[PDB]
RNA sequence: AAACUUUCAACAACGGAUCUCUUGGUUCUCGCAUCGAUGAAGAACGCAGCGAAAUGCGAUACGUAAUGUGAAUUGCAGAAUUCCGUGAAUCAUCGAAUCUUUGAACGCACAUUGCGCCCCUUGGUAUUCCAGGGGGCAUGCCUGUUUGAGCGUCAUUU
RNA sequence: CGUGGAGGUCAGUGACGAAGCCUAGACCGUAAGGUCGGGUCGAACGGCCUCUAGUGCAGAUCUUGGUGGUAGUAGCAAAUAUUCAAAUGAGAACUUUGAAGACUGAAGUGGGGAAAGGUUCCACGUCAACAGCAGUUGGACGUGGGUUAGUCGAUCCUAAGAGAUGGGGAAGCUCCGUUUCAAAGGCCUGAUUUUAUGCAGGCCACCAUCGAAAGGGAAUCCGGUUAAGAUUCCGGAACCUGG
RNA sequence: AUAUUGGCGAGAGACCGAUAGCGAACAAGUACAGUGAUGGAAAGAUGAAAAGAACUUUGAAAAGAGAGUGAAAAAGUACGUGAAAUUGUUGAAAGGGAAGGGCAUUUGAUCAGACA
């Protein structure tokens, strides 16, 4: 949540089997968004962390409690 | 005496079948006998609980009461009635757990199904 | 053939302060060091382990077999064997008691217990089923539950429908002339059974 | 050990999983007979082997 | 120093995971599994070892596949569908 | 709810597909909503529905590749019948039958009589 | 005389014998013939509203479709439209599917979620570079197709 | 004499209490044993004729389980060392904070890593077990959070060596050989303006592949930031490779 | 026509009865050991029904004491029966370097029978 407040990052678990350019092209076509950068780590119980820093034209917050969470 | 190839009178297969059995072939080993009424009206002798079912209780303490039974809980070979319940030290009130083989069923619950059972049956219905 | 046997074990042994019964070798899991094998071990095969190939029948000359039956049958006439025997024939009408031929055309169980009484055999029907009681062995459980007494066994000539109608009523057994089982004429090797002869069954005996 | 393959991540990730009590609803249900879990690892009583 | 001294430079494997059987017993040098003999196209099992064999026969698996072969025998190698009837 | 394959297969193609869409839309929201949540029984119904709408939309493809290879030589493998490896190999009806000019003869001229005893 | 020790008994401990159980085992007998490149047996990792296991399943994941049954499932919660019904169910049956990563295991490797090539397609100003989607490329052998090699060898050119 | 099972019989005993167990109470037997009463108990069991055997224990440094005396005993003594007060808490020699006395003494009891482990890291809760006194503390228990890279490693390369392939042995599982006694393969552009890629030159004959997280090797730094990440995030400013 | 300690489906036993029977009646080829080949356990039973002890009281808590449920808590998720070794308390007795035993009687305690 911090990192969306703070860094306009959204953060995705993300399937294991997508790389860097698939889960930027799918957060774009799923939420109408521009992807600066796209970090991603594996979780330490099998399972994919995606850092997705959005462009300065959106505003992460705005867009998490769009999708509808907080 | 059985006299056929195919059934046994094993009790350790039998016990097994039982308490094995799969939740269909449960709702036909839990049949309750018709009432005196009930089965000159249809002609009939038992039939597989059902819920809605309308019934009298003929053994054990809670003999002479009767209701709905509200669920057949199949997984317990046993079956509930809205009406007989045992209220606790708690005041919290909890089923108690019937044998369709100690109720009479009084009043049924009829389908277009449920006709044609009795009808299978050789029965006449109202 | 195999159990007591699925180890690996081996015996220590002297020198080790211990018997030297085999012992199951490895660790870190409270069977390893365990005595293995013998006849006294906990999980040890058993001593000389029963074989299939045991004697479990046995040959009798047929013409003893034959002197057997026939004395056998010899004595289901002779009242105070059938009397010794449990059977309840203290008021039949006589013995050996024979009855009509008509028996052997009876269909239904209802009419076959009516006639058996009428010639006698009520008190001897009601001993067996006054007698059911739950076995005491360990033979409960191995498809052996319930005991009895016997009851009278009818022979006949032509089967009709008599050993169909007489199939359910508890100790009441049937029998062709034609064959004739000492199993049944002196169950447990006591002489005496309660034997209800159809006529035409009575004279075929010769 | 410390600089990994994924392959013993992936093994160690199903282990961290693994690891907890009995889900104690489970113990009220019909016929329950399992009283507490059974296969509980520890990283300072049993080694994984890997 | 045969003893607990040197026990303390055990820290080599000379054994890791074995792709087929998943045991830990694939040998990295030999580069075979002692086990069950990867990879040899062929699996690892001794007639000398009955209670290794009954570890790893069929049966000790899902049987994904061969579970249901007896059904399908039962019932001819059925194609098609069923049709349907009535209440 | 949930959807029946009954009323799927009256749909065309293309709303299929577009009903697969939709769900997958609405499996996404109910897990944003999920972790919001002590609870939530919905999602395993719409995750049943996508099962269903795929399963609807292979069938369909599967019978129109079916028909049109029903009838000739060679077709998918996948299409096929199973049985078994062996009754796989194994002789055709045909093939197990065939027999030779001379045996042929020979059984039209001698076959197994048909006969009883008495007189 | 106590305490202490020893013996007996009663009640209480410790321990789990004994008795009675038995959805297990063991042996006999009868009937039957069906694994796999159409990817088997086995392995790994996953999947439930709330599961660590066992059981089941495969990103369609304790299940999808079909069929029979005829109202449950149940630890709690839940849906609620599913109850004179194309219809409940952790039901039975099962003929249609889905079937991750693997394994004889097949593009090459594999203590690596490592590294190519080919085709169709989409996106980036692109036959050439990058990225996404689909579809492919092991070995021996057999019949056949095509393209070829050899003064092994026939004939035919002028 | 006694035990598990079997055929027969006594229409045997029993929920109004079967079996079992206890009992310096009774009685029968030379004895093996048998019978009773009383207490405990809860679902079955026995007499007699006969059948049958996995049929009778004190021992076997017997087997498995349980239990004693030993005994509140040996002991809990290496690594210089502890103290005052407050706070918290049912509870404080042992937790936290303050104070004081010391130690390790940069060949560290400091600050990081390789192998190995695998969550032990961090936070909140918290003491039944565990930390051979204790416990409010913990690497314990419960519930959660946490590991971000074009530039750091892997990935590429080759080392000792491993190991497919044409082949040659071997009944065979397989053994030999690695460029070997093989018809071993792909690049650069031109030729296309039916068209997408057939042929036209000329080369090059190098004939697998695996094998180093210390060897070889394209390229990143400072400042800030977290409960727990950081040459990986943020700020700034660079550089390499491909197009 | 023959074989068959494997597979699928069935019917059975003068068989074993939880230290027995397969190693496994149970989340058993599990847990656990070993670098590896391999080795490999223990572990069934409240009650018809959880009716699994509301409530009061003492306690930091665990629990105790009441109450309550139940045919029974002399069945309380340590759970049917609940032996022995071994232990606590109570009661009775003996004991100057063991104890226990035989024949006999005193003393104490205890008890059957038989009288009519
Ligand atoms: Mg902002
Ligand atoms: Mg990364
Ligand atoms: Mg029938
Ligand atoms: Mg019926
Ligand atoms: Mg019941
Ligand atoms: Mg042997
Ligand atoms: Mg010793
Ligand atoms: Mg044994
Ligand atoms: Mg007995
Ligand atoms: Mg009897
Ligand atoms: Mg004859
Ligand atoms: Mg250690
Ligand atoms: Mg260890
Ligand atoms: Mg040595
Ligand atoms: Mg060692
Ligand atoms: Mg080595
Ligand atoms: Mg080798
Ligand atoms: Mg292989
Ligand atoms: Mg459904
Ligand atoms: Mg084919
Ligand atoms: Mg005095
Ligand atoms: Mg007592
Ligand atoms: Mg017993
Ligand atoms: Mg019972
Ligand atoms: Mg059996
Ligand atoms: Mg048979
Ligand atoms: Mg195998
Ligand atoms: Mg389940
Ligand atoms: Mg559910
Ligand atoms: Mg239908
Ligand atoms: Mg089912
Ligand atoms: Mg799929
Ligand atoms: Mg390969
Ligand atoms: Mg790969
Ligand atoms: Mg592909
Ligand atoms: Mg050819
Ligand atoms: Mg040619
Ligand atoms: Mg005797
Ligand atoms: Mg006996
Ligand atoms: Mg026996
Ligand atoms: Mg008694
Ligand atoms: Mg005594
Ligand atoms: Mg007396
Ligand atoms: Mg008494
Ligand atoms: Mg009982
Ligand atoms: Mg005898
Ligand atoms: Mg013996
Ligand atoms: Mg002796
Ligand atoms: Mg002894
Ligand atoms: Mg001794
Ligand atoms: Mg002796
Ligand atoms: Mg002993
Ligand atoms: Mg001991
Ligand atoms: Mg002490
Ligand atoms: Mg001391
Ligand atoms: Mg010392
Ligand atoms: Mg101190
Ligand atoms: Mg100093
Ligand atoms: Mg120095
Ligand atoms: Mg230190
Ligand atoms: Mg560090
Ligand atoms: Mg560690
Ligand atoms: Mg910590
Ligand atoms: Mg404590
Ligand atoms: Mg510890
Ligand atoms: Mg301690
Ligand atoms: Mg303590
Ligand atoms: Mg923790
Ligand atoms: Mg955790
Ligand atoms: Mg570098
Ligand atoms: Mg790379
Ligand atoms: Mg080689
Ligand atoms: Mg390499
Ligand atoms: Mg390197
Ligand atoms: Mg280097
Ligand atoms: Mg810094
Ligand atoms: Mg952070
Ligand atoms: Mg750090
Ligand atoms: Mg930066
Ligand atoms: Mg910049
Ligand atoms: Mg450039
Ligand atoms: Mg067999
Ligand atoms: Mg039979
Ligand atoms: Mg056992
Ligand atoms: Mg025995
Ligand atoms: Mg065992
Ligand atoms: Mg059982
Ligand atoms: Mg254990
Ligand atoms: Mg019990
Ligand atoms: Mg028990
Ligand atoms: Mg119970
Ligand atoms: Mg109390
Ligand atoms: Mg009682
Ligand atoms: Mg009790
Ligand atoms: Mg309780
Ligand atoms: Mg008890
Ligand atoms: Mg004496
Ligand atoms: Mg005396
Ligand atoms: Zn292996």
């Amino acid at each position: 949540m911090k990192k969306v407040e703070d860094g306009n990052i959204l953060v995705f678990q993300v399937s294991m089997k997508a790389n860097k350019y698939q889960i930027k092209k799918a957060v774009k076509e799923l939420y109408e968004v521009d992807v600066l950068k796209v970090n991603t780590l594996v979780r330490p119980n099998g399972t994919k962390k995606a850092y997705v820093r959005l462009t300065a034209d959106y505003d992460a917050l705005d867009i998490a409690n769009r999708i509808g969470y907080i | 005496a059985k006299q056929s190839l195919d059934v046994s009178s094993d009790r350790r297969k039998a016990r097994k079948a039982y308490f094995t059995a799969p939740s269909s072939q449960r709702r036909v080993l839990l049949s309750a006998p018709l009432s005196k009424e009930l089965r000159a009206q249809y002609g009939i002798k038992a039939l597989p609980i059902r819920r809605d079912d309308e019934v009298l209780v003929v053994r054990g303490s809670k003999k002479g009461q009767e209701g709905k039974i509200s669920s057949v809980y199949r997984l317990k070979f046993a079956v509930q009635v809205d009406k007989v319940t045992k209220e606790k030290v708690n005041g919290a009130s909890v089923p108690i757990n019937l044998h369709p083989s100690k109720l009479v069923i009084t009043k049924l619950h009829l389908d277009k199904d449920r006709k044609a059972l009795i009808q299978r049956k050789g029965g006449k219905l109202e | 053939e195999k159990a007591g046997h699925q180890t690996s074990a081996e015996s220590w042994g002297t020198g080790r302060a211990v018997a030297r019964i085999p012992r199951v070798g490895g660790g870190g899991t409270g069977r390893s060091g365990q005595g293995a094998f013998g006849n006294m071990c906990r999980g040890g095969r058993m001593f000389a382990p029963t074989k299939t190939w045991r004697k479990w029948n046995v040959k009798v000359n047929h013409n003893e077999k034959r002197y057997a039956t026939a004395s056998a049958i010899a004595a289901t006439a002779v009242a105070s064997l059938v009397l010794a025997r449990g059977h309840r024939v203290e008021k039949i009408p006589e013995i050996p008691l024979v009855v009509s031929t008509d028996l052997e055309s009876i269909q239904k169980t209802k009419e076959a217990v009516a006639a058996l009484k009428a010639v006698g055999a009520h008190s001897d029907l009601l001993k067996v089923l006054k007698s059911k009681k739950l076995r005491a062995g360990k033979g409960k459980y191995r498809n052996r539950r319930w005991t009895q007494r016997r009851g009278p066994l009818v022979v006949y000539a032509e089967d009709n429908g008599i050993v169909k109608a007489l199939r359910n009523v508890p100790g009441v057994e049937t029998a062709n002339v034609a064959s004739l089982n000492l199993l049944q004429l002196a169950p447990g090797a006591h002489l005496g059974r309660f034997v209800i002869w159809t006529e035409a069954a009575f004279t075929k005996l010769d | 050990a410390a600089q990994k393959s994924f392959r013993i991540k992936q093994k160690m990730a199903k282990a961290k999983k693994q690891n907890r009590p009995l889900p104690q609803w489970i113990r009220l249900r019909t016929n329950n007979t399992i009283r507490y879990n059974a296969k509980r690892r520890n990283w300072r009583r049993t080694k994984m082997n890997i | 120093g045969k003893g607990t001294p040197s026990f303390g430079k055990r820290h080599n494997k000379s054994h890791t995971l074995c792709n087929r059987c998943g045991r830990r017993s694939f040998h990295v040098q030999k580069k075979t599994c002692s086990s069950c003999g990867y990879p040899a196209a062929k699996t690892r099992s001794y007639n000398w070892g009955a209670k290794a064999k009954r570890r790893h026969t069929t049966g000790t698996g899902r049987m994904r596949y061969l579970k249901h072969v007896s059904r399908r025998f039962k019932n001819g190698f059925q194609t098609g569908s069923a049709s349907k009837a009535s209440a | 709810a949930g959807v029946k394959a009954y009323e799927l297969r009256t749909k065309s193609k293309e709303q299929l597909a577009s009903q697969l869409v939709d769900l997958k839309k609405e499996l996404a929201e109910l897990k944003v909503q999920k972790l919001s949540r002590p609870s939530l029984p919905k999602i395993k119904t719409v995750r049943k529905s996508i099962a269903c709408v795929l399963t609807v939309i292979n069938e369909q493809q599967r019978e129109a590749v079916r028909q049109l290879y029903k009838g000739k030589k060679y077709q998918p493998k996948d299409l096929r019948a199973k049985k078994t490896r062996a009754l796989r190999r194994a002789l055709t009806k045909f093939e197990a039958s065939q027999v030779t000019e001379k045996q042929r003869k020979k059984q039209i001229a001698f076959p197994q009589r048909k006969y009883a005893i008495k007189a």
